[PDB]
């Protein structure tokens, strides 16, 4: 009761202090993609301080089983390293105690996590999505329209722009790569165009007094048209699961069913990373801290990759989520029991 | 906790990087379209002045609104008009013709001066011109009512089928 | 009452440490293991306290096979162990301290665990230190904190690692004062340091290993007159 | 000198050895992501590997400074957790000297990352290029088989296969005047390239004329000329154009696009920033001798190489920011390429000064 | 010649460790820099070795302030260092380490240098190892090299930071013999340590710092004599 109590009060001082840098990491992570993305055309400044603010229950998904994880670590080294646990078992108290503070600590990582997974993320999504879907066309007409000669595989089209005076275009010219049965590529060229997405989803490229050159091949029939406003369709943050718990549960879709085993998943990490860590945060003096919690560290993060994979892969249809998500949760609870036995009197003897 | 531990690094750092390497409503629209058809061996066929034409891609297939079509002769010389109030262009060069569809004769050569019906189709490589609908044939001297017509531009004829009726003006057209 | 091993042996990735060294030790008397750098000293003793896994040998205590349980398990057994470093926990009080030991034996009840602190603390002059955090004590109070905190344990022996480390006479005199008082309480105490002068002076049976071998075993009246020790480990020009 | 050359003998292997691993650790990945495309064409295991060592050089030129930096802090970690830099300290062996050794030793990396990016890496990087597309497709020529543009002038150009680097096929040339009114179209079957003439040769051609309409008058010859301001080396170039080419080559085909007509801001920032790469090396060891002398004196191989590769990736992450960031207000590539080293320079010499 | 520090003083976040302490050391003498565990010894050593910069007072050597001087400045100037930590030059020959320390002095010429190299080694019995590397030594042989080295500077005070610093007794008079033989040699060494006894033993004189503010020098009996020390340093009756 006292030991446990510090054990608790030493790992969240550092969880605290580990969640706060990772807050500022995933910040500027986030910064970096929302100033990206604005630049393109999407947002201004009023919009960056919302975006900013409010993808963070994305960032605590993944940085609170983190913080208890990357806490638990840095804070059972100190012990280590202080002689403090060696004396606790110097005095009869066994990994129990410590396995116990622990798990009580995932308990209250996974409340929060729990809770920001069942209300605070869906929430936030949808504000998300009417935000993004209010003002679409500022967004839009604020296309850096920078692409001066870009022709590659994006719908099989070369453009060519000779100068840009802001979201506004001089000297266009587009054309195609498809032969299409021993025909001429499609050639046109006009003076004025601009780039506007996102107005339904796909891309739209609207030129202006333009010229369009068809024909055959090399035989003298042609097909020139004087067109005046030209629009075609030459081809980023919207949030799609953003459901409670319980439609999750009655979708029973792809899609659905893919988020909600990664929801449960993901706060079920905290508990299974808090176990799995406390016999991995032994540090040596010949490799320090750093290089200790390496393989731990590893684990992490290659649970985190598969979790991810699988959720990419069920939500299209490549594998059933439920299966592949509590395969992976199965082994790693099966190490945990595996690298947490191994060292007491049953196991020693075994 | 040196020795084994060298190889449970390099199976963990493995896996990681090889699953880092694993997880690694118109198409066209325009409008006032100014198309200059030419004939195969240059010269040139006919004119076609739209005010709003849409393209599906998917299924091929053009939608323009306000049509002029002026075809010429092998002389480049303004044979035919074709105004309408809507055309579908298919991919067979077949155009179909809904709407006030009004043929006049730009060339004062032809013995067909005007034309008017609803519903009508035009074979854009022979000029020929037909309609399922009443037609009716104005010529300098007569006017004919029928329900089916058949002709075609390039030769400057035209009939009609089923139901025929034909009023002259004084006396009627010497035959 | 009696800790027993026999025929202790270890090696370390292919170099001999420990060749069977067969220690023993009772109640009430204090045994010294002393020896040369490199020797095998710290490595037996260690694996006496059972943070080092055993590869030949036998431990016993009572006719009890104590050889292969964990460090907690032979500390639940009767066996107290006293690192080199600060092992006081800091972010703790004194009394905090004590409590959070003495919470772990089901054999009292929640009065007796305040009456033995309590006790504790008169016992070692650390009534006036009840609420003061570990992180601000002196150095003899917090060795006296660090071993009233191990006594709350209840142990029948106890093993120091290093306690004259870089210490003063005038707080040698005082670890001496502890040890003396802890082999007066009827409990075996084992001395694993390096100051051999103040050592020898307070053990009164010394055991002497080197290359994994004990060389000679008896009073450090008979064991600064062996001339092997003497030429082996300490010289012809040593005295206390 | 000694102590010059003990400094530099442990700094340049731990530099070495940082870098083999860093190299590695890209390469398995790559492996992986390119053996995910093995299904077309006789590309197996075998040939993926291939494809990967052949862009090895292509590795080590990207995680150069990065690697300096941790080989650096690593190295005159070694050095002074050891207790040695102040064993040279208390030998009258200055800071200063210690300094000069690590910049002294220095200069073999610098000129070694020139070399590679100019012969080694774009070299090995266009080879892995084609020999994947020639596994798959069989040829590089035939990876282009759908037919693309160039532009030359108020000209441009259409080309439907490559068969080899001095013959083309299918060529379509559509010469528009200075209003974009006047055209003709010029179109060919076989194209030749001699270097004593330095022009192109077409055969069996057709011109047409549309100067006047309702005419279209096409002429026919078996045999004409084209005068372009391209080159099968540009040729090679737009249809590789990955922006990882030899820096000759680069400021070849900058003088190809300033002739032409297009936007080269972003071939000059990668030739100023491909050769800005090995004062940025500089600029990381200089980085690395200011952490070990100043902030992170006494502090664990942890704090160093967590700190090291926190900052190498900040680096990364700058370059990556400002690339495309100097098109915000048109600033000059030049300006953007130096921007990195620049800034990483200013944090290392302020932690130099400490007032 | 003659190393003195006056009024030495140091405070470290507005907390005072040493102030006004003045020891002074002249060749061929062996001085002690002793006191109890806290009392600024090893501050004021530091300060005088120059790692440690100066809040108030002076370091001269032979008429010379050197108390702006950092410690390769100070080093120039003679005073070597010789740190408790392993201060070699690992994966360097022995006679890498001397040319290293050689050809920072721009007294002698490319080929004096390697002469006193191979006379230093003939000097200190390390003529055996001498293309072993730095990483394959053992404890007295590189304890050699290491003052061989600190010698090679030219060094008219040798300040021993911790020298005895767990060694066996069969050792302790090999470091005592070097240390008489650097004394001999006409060097000031100013010997900092934590063991009293053997310091005490060697040393011709020993200021006993004490909360970093006052010290009492003399002779060992007249050390050993003084109360004062006998109190707060030492306790009851000291046994040499
Ligand atoms: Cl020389």
């Amino acid at each position: 009761m006292i030991i446990i109590r510090y054990l608790v009060r030493e790992t969240l001082k550092s969880q605290l202090a580990i969640l706060f840098i990772l807050l500022l990491i995933f910040f500027c992570q986030k910064l970096v993609k929302i100033l990206g993305a604005a630049v393109d055309g999407e947002i201004p400044t009023n919009l960056v301080l919302s975006l900013l603010g409010l993808g963070i229950p994305e960032m605590a998904q993944l940085i609170l089983p983190l913080s208890l994880f990357l806490g638990l670590l840095m804070t059972l080294g100190k012990l280590y390293t202080e002689s403090e646990i060696t004396v606790m078992h110097a005095c009869g108290l066994s990994k129990a105690v410590l396995v116990k503070a622990a798990m009580i600590l995932a308990l209250f990582t996974g409340i929060v996590a729990a809770v920001n997974v069942m209300w605070a993320g869906p929430m936030s999504s949808r504000h998300q999505d009417e935000v993004l879907a209010e003002a679409k066309a500022n967004p839009g007409m604020a296309a850096l329209a920078q692409g001066q000669f870009q022709q590659a595989t994006d719908g099989n089209s070369v453009l060519f722009i000779e100068s840009v005076d802001g979201s506004k275009f001089n000297d266009v010219f587009l054309a195609q790569l498809r032969t299409k049965g021993n025909a001429r590529p499609s050639v046109v060229v006009a003076d004025s165009g601009q780039l506007a997405q996102r107005k339904d989803g796909s891309q739209v490229v609207t030129l202006n007094k333009g010229t369009r050159f068809e024909g055959t091949a090399m035989l003298r029939d042609f097909r020139i048209t004087d067109f005046q406003n030209y629009q075609a369709i030459i081809g980023d943050p919207t949030d799609t699961e953003q459901m409670d718990m319980r439609t999750l549960w009655n979708t029973d879709t792809d899609r659905a069913r893919a988020e909600f085993h990664w929801r449960i998943t993901l706060v079920f990490t905290v508990f299974m990373m808090a176990l799995i860590v406390v016999p991995l945060s032994v540090v040596n003096p010949r490799q320090g801290r750093v290089l200790s919690m390496l393989p731990a560290m590893l684990l992490y993060l290659i649970y985190f990759l598969l979790q991810t994979s699988i959720r990419s892969n069920g939500a299209k249809g490549k594998l059933d989520p439920m299966v592949w998500t509590w395969f992976v949760n199965s082994l790693y609870i099966l190490l945990a029991l595996g690298l947490n036995l191994w060292d007491t009197v049953p196991v020693r003897r075994i | 906790m040196s020795k084994t531990r060298r190889w449970v690094i390099i199976l963990l750092s493995l896996v990681a990087l090889i699953l880092i390497g694993v997880n690694l409503d118109p198409t066209y629209k325009s409008d006032h379209s100014d198309t200059v058809v030419y004939s195969p061996e240059g010269a040139l066929n006919y004119r076609l002045i739209a005010q709003h034409v849409e393209y599906f891609s998917d299924d091929g297939i053009s939608w323009f609104t306000q049509p002029v079509m002026t075809t010429f002769d092998k002389d480049k010389v303004p044979t035919w008009s074709i105004k309408s109030d809507r055309a579908k262009l298919t991919n067979d060069r077949m155009l179909y013709l809904y709407g006030h569809v009004e043929v006049n004769a730009l060339t004062a050569d032809s013995q067909l001066r005007k034309i008017t019906t609803d519903n009508a189709q035009i074979n854009l490589v022979t000029q020929d011109v037909t309609s399922q609908d009443l037609v009716t044939l104005y010529g300098t001297t007569f006017n004919s009512s029928g329900l089916r017509m058949r002709g075609n531009l390039r030769s400057k004829n035209a009939e009609l089928i089923e139901k025929v009726r034909t009023s002259y003006e004084i006396q009627n057209k010497q035959t | 009452a009696t800790l027993t091993a026999k025929n202790l042996a270890k090696a370390y990735k292919g170099r001999r440490v420990v060749e069977d060294v067969s220690l023993t030790v009772n109640s009430g008397e204090i045994v010294g293991l002393l020896g040369p750098n490199g020797a095998g000293k710290t490595t037996t003793f260690y694996m006496v306290v059972g943070i080092v896994p055993r590869d030949a040998g036998n431990i016993i205590i009572d006719d009890e096979d104590i050889s292969l349980l964990p460090l907690h398990a032979r500390a639940r057994r009767g066996i107290g162990y006293l690192p080199q470093e600060a092992s006081i926990f800091r972010r703790l009080s004194v009394f905090d301290n004590l409590m959070a030991v003495l919470q772990i034996r089901d054999d009292l009840t929640s009065e007796q665990r305040q009456d033995r602190a309590n006790e504790l603390m008169e016992e070692f002059h650390i009534e006036h230190l009840r609420d003061s955090l570990g992180q601000a004590l002196s150095g003899g109070e917090r060795r006296r904190v660090e071993i009233a905190r191990a006594l709350a344990a209840n142990p029948k022996f106890i093993l120091l690692d290093e306690p004259f480390a870089g210490v003063d006479p005038i707080s040698v005199i005082d670890i001496k004062r502890i040890i003396e008082h802890l082999r007066d309480s009827g409990l075996g105490v084992l001395i694993t340091d390096h100051n051999v002068r103040e050592t020898l002076a307070v053990c009164e049976r010394a055991y002497i290993v080197s290359q994994g071998n004990l060389i000679a075993h008896g009073t450090p009246q008979q064991i600064l007159e062996d001339d092997h020790v003497k030429r082996v480990y300490l010289g012809e020009d040593f005295r206390l | 000198g000694v102590l010059d050359r003990y400094i530099g003998k442990t700094i340049f292997t731990t530099i070495m050895m940082t870098l083999f691993m860093l190299v590695s650790l890209s390469g398995i990945i790559k492996f992986v992501d390119q053996l995910k495309k093995a299904g077309q064409g006789s590309y197996d295991a075998l040939g993926a590997g291939m494809y990967t060592l052949l862009s090895v050089p292509k590795d080590v030129q990207i995680f150069f400074p990065m690697a300096a930096l941790l080989g650096a802090l690593l190295g005159l970690g070694m050095l002074a957790q050891r207790s040695e830099l102040v064993v040279m300290q208390a030998s009258g062996f200055t800071r200063l000297q210690v300094a000069l050794s690590v910049m002294k030793t220095a200069i073999p990396l610098v000129l070694l990352t020139m070399a590679i990016g100019e012969w080694v890496a774009p070299q090995g990087e266009q080879m892995a290029r084609n020999y994947r597309a020639q596994a798959m497709y069989g040829g590089s020529l035939l990876s282009t088989q759908q037919g693309l543009w160039a532009k030359d002038g108020q000209n441009f150009v259409y080309i439907e296969r490559v068969k080899g680097d001095d013959e083309l096929g299918g060529v379509s040339i559509y010469a528009f005047n200075d209003e974009r009114r006047l055209q003709s179209v010029r179109h060919a079957s076989s194209a030749k390239f001699d270097p004593e003439h330095k022009q192109w040769r077409l055969s069996q051609v057709d011109e047409s004329d549309l100067t006047n309409p309702k005419q279209i008058t096409g002429s026919q010859t078996v045999s004409g000329t084209w005068k372009t301001n391209l080159t099968p080396d540009k040729l090679g170039v737009v249809a590789l154009d990955p922006d990882a080419l030899s820096i000759s080559g680069l400021h070849n085909y900058v003088k190809y696009l300033k002739s032409s007509g297009q936007d080269a801001g972003r071939y000059q920032l990668n030739m100023w920033s491909k050769i800005f790469q090995p004062m940025s090396v500089a600029v990381m060891m200089l980085m690395a001798l200011s952490f070990i002398f100043g902030p992170l004196r006494s502090v664990p191989m942890g704090v160093r190489v967590v700190t090291g590769i926190s900052f190498g990736f900040v680096f990364y992450v700058l370059d990556q920011i400002f690339g495309p960031l100097t098109l915000v207000y048109g600033i000059p590539p030049i300006i953007g390429a130096l921007l990195p080293s620049a800034s990483f320079l200013l944090i290392s010499l302020w932690l130099l000064l400490k007032r």
